[PDB]
């Protein structure tokens, strides 16, 4: 929250954030157990605090302009994943109501970033590679004074993630507002391996 | 340097915008009870032996939120302080004395002839602070506040000044857009350990209903 | 007299104060126009410096703009009197020698300049690596026992201001430092420099008292006679050379009734407690921003006044 | 290079602070900042020389040296333009200083906080609440006279002979300025100072000079001596009897020459103004910083 | 000691190096050498550090008319704003009387705003953007120091834009009343007497009911149960009541609501988090596209207009409609909006809402303001 | 800019002898593009020889470096602070240059014959500061100390005065003078009023620092420096009058702080010239306003 | 620090990294950073 | 102010380039006999009276 971190840090409005850290964890943490004694509020209570966990995310991935795991029935970007346990997970589906998709797709196999020629020439020489090199090639040694912005460099950013097939992923997916976070629990994982979530 | 210049000018003749408050971030203040030493409002002024000055100065610990003291008797009834009201025991108001004047404003502000706005039946609560020699003006009016620090927000210095008295005794409509475009009542400032006045304008961003109303919660 | 018109053409175009630029990214030729300044470096070819026009007369110009140019003061010192790793951006001092056919002249950096306080009674530490043997320095001033002890020192060393060119000779090195002027390298990739002053030596005056910002806040160097050998310190100030000298004698105030404690002064020159020299005026808002100075073994803490204007004065007596 | 600063006025201007500004045009001004705009406060000398009774002459002095300086030449409603004033530059500076003071051929200006009364260089701007008073520039020899006048009247404050100490006189017209009591202590800072270097002075004062002035005032009688009326002071009675020696009479010269350019340049304060090439048709000058 | 030992190509030339070297090497002919035996006589494992990419923010401007800010206020590119000293308008009001004549001739002022910042450049790369390069190196070099220079220049007119911004709050905010105020004043059930002494004390009680009952409306948004959309909406919708809407230029085509031909007729400033409650409590918004003018107005001086300019001031506005001067609203309807019409109509993406009548569009700024780290 | 200056109008000895010279500077009349021969270096001045009115002069025109002789033109070229210079000491006063000096300028006190040109036109003499004080306080004292035993012989002897008073000492450079032996009484010699203006303030300082301790020390403790710099004065000088005349006081202490002002100025040297790196092969050397 | 101040074909994404930047560099959440303001804010000699 | 820079880089590990003297000219110092004096290397020791 911008609002209390714009000031500039001095001592008081440190004293001020500790009492707020405080009071957010006298007051609103564990959220689950204030909606079982809601009564008939707590649908509403909880879609709010998961929506509220979500925008409280500088969710500022440089590799945003990916377009990797949208879901599957409508074509919206999945942005963000939540991680539960399994007991709670049924609470948190029959809280929010019903799933709006059983799955997701998204990238089928791991993409390749290998080590290229020229690459592998510099990678001996001097120990030092970067990623694409051809790339920096195009925008040294053939034209630097094109000026690079937002849709002339997105496939650079894209190292071969975005032309892989897309193939469905099972997980479920709930909606908050405008953005779709997809939910799951792997503690399906660990409880046949002994050893703690 | 980049230069730009713009010229607006104002098309309806009336208000064309509103600031509305609608939540409260965070009580920034630490509401608490620290009042501020007069020792550093008054360093110089002293009694007239010096080791029993400096006895109480030592005694009284004289060396985030300010509070100052009113001084009133004890037969005051607490119905007036259930009410929000103006804290000098006598109803400050703007408007029931005549605007653009200075007589009857000083007449219903600080001569007790008249009784008091709002209640029928007495002319005020306490006599300590709505007299024109009082010990209010005595503490905080800036006509006695001589060699006295500037930039020290002693708080209730808003409640007491003969300038605000004949600054919101204007007329209504200018009264409140000169409350408006400029923020000078000379308030608080907005994040320092004690509060500091403020002197640049338009560089920190506060507004007080205090000065318009003269009243308290 | 239509060719006096053309001789007013040629000389009527002063500078670009300003321009109605419309967009950013379009870069029209008449911003170009305003923003270039012609450079002092170029290759050899008649083509290249009629293009950079360093052949135009006074200041640059293709066949007065608030900009000046630099003169380079040359000296020459032994090489044993001066370290090759000190730093490009360093203020200089020179000690006038007694013979009065010269060639060679003596010049003191303030790493150098230190030796010459200690030897007689961190920064000692490096002053101690870098220049190893006093003695190498004891001598190029002849007599400087009896010079402090009449307190005739300050008034025979000129600061010279920055250095910024050192051709590592063999024996007689040749320094170029800049005596007046915008202090600027003559590097074929013209680099900046910042002057660096060690920052033990190099006390603020500014945040020494704990509205008014002018642009340039000067620098002051200051020598001081202290009874524990005489001290060279540095200063930073938005001030005048009038609130210079009332502050440094309020700054000094410990010191000169130290300095009376111990030496009751029983001849008529002891009574000089030193001098300050404006070295010159920087930026007020960019200034002295720390930096590290590493030497093969150590690191002093030092300070670095980037983009610096010489101007040396003379001296100003404390008292 | 472009020096314009644009101060822009917080509210409006009523028209008698229209007309009033108007005819203070190319007057020389102090500044806050030298960015490229500011507001109305920080402007002028009115925020250390309040709209108070007690003065401070050497603090004012102390706020015109530290800030920068400007000439104010076009003013209008809401706005009005300055023309910064920066080492290097070359100006042309009007005489439009009511107290009027004939300027000498080629000599040189020096600013000065008002001491001819707040009342007389002061623009009262009520529309934006606050004041700027217009900082006096006057030549050298009157600001020294001036400057002088003003620490002798502050050591002369616990003796006693008043209209002949504060009163200045010009060739152009005598005039009065406004005296306070006490100058707090950076005036009797300046007084500390003044006295440090007096009293060394009296150590090192060379004693050849006074075997010299005492048969030059019994045998000589000058304007640089009728001062004495013809009688020789007390010390110079009980000085005199040591010999007259030749090498400490060097040595304490070769200190008091080393001091004498101190105490000038104590006397610096306030930025000054060598100017160039007055004429007494354009009340103008080419002027440059020094 | 100052020499690694990577698996270069090693050119195998045919020197007769190989001779006399232990001995050699055994004195430190050489002032930098490793000697490498045993096991340590192998080409060497390729070792390196990769370097995952360089990133940046392509700055984008956002331009005056791209916020809805732009709505609050038309605007005229005028050329020439150094040589307006003042401009003034006058209205004329006529008032009608009623059986159980007055005319208000009120002036208004325009007043400036000067705004600047300061970008800077070194002097090096202006000598090397002066200079001419030869060797591709040189090229690189002046490649990048053009870019510094551009992106120097586009900071300079993106700061000025945002200053822009800036002001418009500014004045926007200097001529606001509070909500406690014009709630009861817009009322006019109490300027019905004339104000007089006792309907002005009532006046400034009923400020104090308003004040401790109606201030802070959103966070009694959340205690009043399932009852927080309708009292979003009805507390809103008398806030668009509150405010005159009387103004000489409501009779042009500012903005549309580019679904139908309604009028937006208002912008609400918030915060983030205001707007993200906003738009939750509001439920689905109406439109997500709002028509308006593409560029600014134009205003320039005519000859019939600089005559007069040169000779004493006085310039006009439409020069051409006063030398024609009946009078209808219609006919001067377009002597009224001086350029502002056929604007080829470029959409503007803000979010609105519906309040009844009026399609008021909202929008946050802090996308704006905290990229600057300055306090909202 | 444009900075030569023509000046109107010689014969081959005249030639020669301004030939001689074609390195030195003097100063002008105005900065503009043609003058007269009255408007050249010091001809209005110097022809009764007076050093504070010909300081005051140099001080008050600017200067020019001069470039070539025609028959019947000067080509000279005007010193702005701007940029820089290069000029010769070719003065018959020979005082060796050395590199990063500073240059000054003051009025001829070796005697019209030496720096001069019979045609008028009379430079000044150039030669760097230590070398410019010590000689200002040699030529101070011989004047005071040859008045004295013109007064009296008993207080000092002609070679006691003359084996520390004919030479001057920098860096080993034990050069002589040309002292004027006979100087006459009553003023007439040159220097003869800055000896009279010294001897009256080095007379008025005692009754000035007693007075301004005493008036200081009533301030109770701004600072403790003028009751602790107390001590080092003599006890002859501080027990003197403390009792006068206010009126006569007071004029006698503006009297001396305005003396002391100006022989302040005048023994900071003047005009302060800069050198770069001098070259004695050649000269020459680099020089800049300051 | 561990920073390298060489010039680069820095490409341009479109997410706005700066949400609370300077207050959090003077905080110091990233490991190691370089403030550069005004005249150092150019690309570095080759 | 011209400037030039060169580059020198040993190619051969070995002692690649000699010099020998190969004649003599003029022994431009006479092998004679003119000793240094103390006094003028070490002017400041002196003996009693």
């Amino acid at each position: 929250d911008p609002t209390f971190t714009e000031r500039g840090f001095s001592k008081t409005v440190k004293s001020d954030l500790i009492a707020m850290f405080k009071r957010h964890l006298l007051e609103h943490s564990f959220f689950l157990d204030r909606a079982e004694n809601m009564g008939s509020g707590f649908s509403q209570y909880v879609r709010s605090r998961l929506s509220e966990m979500v925008a409280a995310v500088s969710g500022e991935s440089v590799l945003k302009g990916v377009s990797t795991y949208t879901t599957a029935k409508g074509g919206e970007p999945v942005g963000g994943v939540f991680i539960v346990t399994d007991n709670v997970l049924r609470q948190l589906l029959t809280f929010l109501g019903e799933e709006a998709d059983n799955q997701i797709m998204g990238p089928s196999s791991y993409a390749s970033f290998v080590v290229r020629g020229e690459n592998l020439v510099t990678a001996v020489s001097y120990g030092r590679v970067m990623r694409t090199f051809e790339h920096f090639m195009a925008r040294i040694v053939d034209s630097p004074e094109k000026a690079g912005s937002t849709k002339s460099d997105l496939p650079a950013v894209a190292a071969g993630v975005e032309d892989q097939p897309r193939v469905p992923i099972s997980a479920a997916v709930i909606k908050l507002g405008n953005h779709a976070v997809a939910v799951e629990s792997l503690q399906k994982m660990y409880n046949d391996t002994q050893s703690p979530y | 340097e980049v230069h730009h210049e713009m010229a607006s000018i104002d098309t309806g003749l009336s208000y064309s915008s509103t600031m509305t408050p609608a939540r409260v971030a965070a009580i920034t203040t630490d509401m608490g009870i620290h009042t501020q030493d007069f020792f550093s409002v008054f360093p110089a002024e002293a009694f007239g032996n010096q080791q029993v000055n400096d006895y109480i100065k030592a005694k009284v610990g004289a060396q985030q939120a300010t509070c100052e003291i009113i001084v009133t008797p004890v037969t005051a009834d607490v119905a007036y302080f259930q009410k929000s009201n103006s804290p000098r025991g006598r109803a400050a108001c703007v408007v029931s004395c005549e605007n653009y004047n200075q007589e009857v404003a000083e007449g219903l502000i600080y001569d007790h002839s008249r009784p008091d706005a709002a209640y029928e039946y007495r002319s005020t609560v306490n006599p300590w602070a709505s007299q024109l020699g009082s010990l209010g003006d005595i503490m905080y009016n800036s006509s006695y506040r001589q060699t006295a620090v500037p930039g020290l927000y002693s708080p209730c210095r808003a409640f007491f000044n003969k300038e605000e008295l004949l600054r919101n005794n204007r007329g209504l409509y200018n009264m409140v857009n000169e409350y408006s475009q400029r923020l000078g009542g000379h308030p608080a400032t907005s994040n320092t350990e004690v509060q500091f006045v403020v002197i640049a304008g338009t560089d920190v961003f506060l507004e007080q209903p205090c000065s318009f109303l003269q009243e308290a919660f | 007299r239509r060719r006096l018109q053309r001789r007013i053409a040629g000389l009527l175009p002063p500078p670009a104060r300003r321009l109605n630029i419309s967009r950013g990214s379009e870069f029209t030729r008449d911003v170009r126009g305003l923003v270039e300044e012609h450079a002092q470096a170029s290759s050899l070819s008649a083509a290249a410096v009629w293009r950079a026009g360093l052949l135009a007369p006074g200041e640059v110009a293709v066949a007065w703009s608030g900009w000046r140019p630099p003169v380079f003061g040359d000296f020459l010192i032994h090489a044993s009197s001066f370290n090759n790793a000190e730093a490009t951006g360093t203020p200089l001092f020179q000690f006038k020698q007694s013979d009065p056919f010269s060639g060679v002249d003596a010049v003191f950096t303030p790493l150098s300049l230190f030796i010459l306080m200690n030897h007689g009674r961190g920064l000692t530490r490096m002053a101690n690596l870098l220049y190893d043997s006093p003695a190498t320095l004891a001598d190029l001033v002849p007599d400087f026992g009896r010079l402090v002890a009449d307190r005739r020192f300050h008034n025979f060393i000129t600061p010279v201001g920055p250095l910024v060119e050192n051709i590592k000779s063999t024996y007689l090195n040749k320094i170029t430092t800049v005596v007046h002027g915008p202090v600027v390298s003559k590097a074929i990739p013209r680099s900046t420099v910042k002057v660096t002053v060690p920052q033990e030596a190099f006390v603020d005056l500014d945040a020494w008292l704990s509205q008014p910002c002018p642009a340039d806040a000067r620098l002051y160097v200051a020598l001081t006679y202290e009874e524990a050998g005489p001290r060279f310190t540095f200063f930073q100030s938005s001030r005048g050379h009038c609130q210079i000298m009332n502050i440094l004698r309020i700054y000094y105030s410990p010191s000169i009734m130290h300095r009376y404690a111990v030496v009751q002064p029983l001849h008529i020159e002891e009574l000089t407690f030193g001098a300050v020299a404006c070295l010159g005026t920087f930026s007020a808002t960019d200034g002295w921003r720390r930096s590290a100075f590493n030497y093969r073994g150590s690191s002093l803490p030092v300070v670095e006044i980037d983009s610096f204007y010489s101007n040396v004065s003379d001296w100003e007596v404390i008292l | 290079m472009d020096l314009k600063v644009v101060v822009s006025l917080s509210s409006r201007l009523y028209t008698d602070e229209i007309a009033k500004m108007q005819q203070r045009i190319g007057c020389i001004l102090p500044l806050a900042s030298t960015h490229g705009t500011q507001n109305v406060q920080g402007l002028g000398l009115g925020q250390v020389y309040s709209l108070e009774t007690v003065p401070d002459y050497v603090s004012m002095y102390n706020y015109l040296s530290d800030c920068t300086l400007a000439v104010l030449d076009e003013v209008s409603v809401d706005s009005l333009i300055l023309t910064k004033i920066v080492p290097g530059q070359t100006y042309a500076i009007k005489n439009k200083y009511q107290p009027f003071f004939q300027w000498h051929g080629t000599g040189s200006l020096s600013v000065m906080p008002p001491v001819f009364g707040r009342e007389h260089a002061t623009v009262k701007l009520e529309s934006n609440d606050v004041d700027i008073v217009f900082p006096m520039v006057l030549p050298t020899p009157i600001a020294e006279e001036v400057l002088q006048k003003i620490l002798l009247f502050n050591v002369y404050s616990r003796v006693v002979v008043h209209m002949h100490l504060g009163s200045v006189s010009y060739l152009g017209h005598h005039y009065e300025l406004a005296l306070p009591e006490v100058p707090g202590p950076l005036g009797l800072a300046l007084l500390d100072n003044l006295s440090l270097y007096f009293c060394i002075m009296v150590t090192l004062l060379p004693r050849a000079s006074m075997r010299l002035v005492r048969g030059l005032i019994r045998h000589e009688h000058h304007d640089l001596l009728n001062l004495f009326q013809e009688m020789v002071p007390d010390e110079i009675a009980r000085i005199d009897l040591d010999d007259l020696s030749v090498a400490d009479d060097l040595s304490r010269m070769r200190v008091m020459m080393t001091y004498l350019q101190s105490l000038a340049s104590l006397f610096n304060l306030g930025p000054r103004l060598a100017t160039a090439a007055y004429s007494q048709e354009t009340l103008t000058a080419t002027c440059w910083l020094r | 000691e100052g020499v690694e030992n990577r698996p270069f190509p090693y050119l195998t030339v045919d020197a007769d190096l190989l001779s006399n070297l232990r001995q050699s090497a055994a004195e430190g002919l050489f002032h930098s050498f490793d000697l490498l035996v045993g096991k340590d006589a192998r080409e060497a494992g390729i070792k390196f550090e990769v370097l995952l990419g360089v990133y940046t923010n392509a700055i984008q401007y956002v331009r005056f008319l791209e916020t809805a800010l732009a709505v609050s206020c038309v605007n005229t590119e005028f050329k020439d704003l150094s040589r307006m000293i003042d401009g003034k308008i006058q209205f004329r009001i006529s008032v009608p009387t009623i059986a159980h004549q007055r005319t208000f001739i009120v002036v208004k002022n325009c007043h400036k705003h000067h705004i600047s910042t300061e970008m800077e450049l070194s002097m090096l790369d202006l000598e090397i953007l002066h200079s001419i390069p030869e060797t591709p190196v040189e090229y690189a070099e002046y490649v990048g120091a053009v870019k510094t220079v551009a992106s120097a220049l586009q900071f300079g007119v993106d700061a000025l834009e945002r200053g822009l911004i800036n002001t418009v709050l500014s004045v926007k905010l200097r001529h606001a009343p509070p909500m406690f105020i014009l709630q009861t004043l817009a009322d006019p059930t109490f300027t019905e007497r004339g104000f007089s002494k006792t309907v002005k004390s009532d006046l400034i009680a009923m400020f104090k009911r308003h004040l401790l009952e109606h201030s802070f409306f959103l966070d009694r948004a959340e205690n009043m149960g399932s009852g927080f959309s309708q009292y979003v909406r009805s507390r809103l919708s008398e806030m668009v009541a509150a405010v005159s809407g009387e103004s000489v230029l409501k009779g042009v085509s500012t903005y549309t609501t580019a679904k139908g031909g309604e009028p937006v007729g208002g912008v609400f400033i918030v915060t983030d988090n205001v707007l993200r409650q906003l738009l939750t409590f509001l439920g689905e918004e109406a439109d997500n596209q709002i028509m308006g003018p593409s560029s600014y107005a134009s205003f320039v001086v005519r000859g019939e207009n600089l005559v007069t300019a040169v000779s004493y001031g006085r310039v006009m506005r439409t020069f051409e409609h006063f030398m024609a001067r009946a009078g209808s609203t219609k006919s001067d309807l377009p002597a009224v909006a001086a350029g502002v019409e056929d604007q080829p109509r470029v959409p503007i993406s803000a979010a609105v809402i519906k309040l009844g009548n009026h399609a008021v569009a909202v929008e946050s700024l802090q996308k704006m303001y905290n990229d600057t780290q300055s306090p909202y």
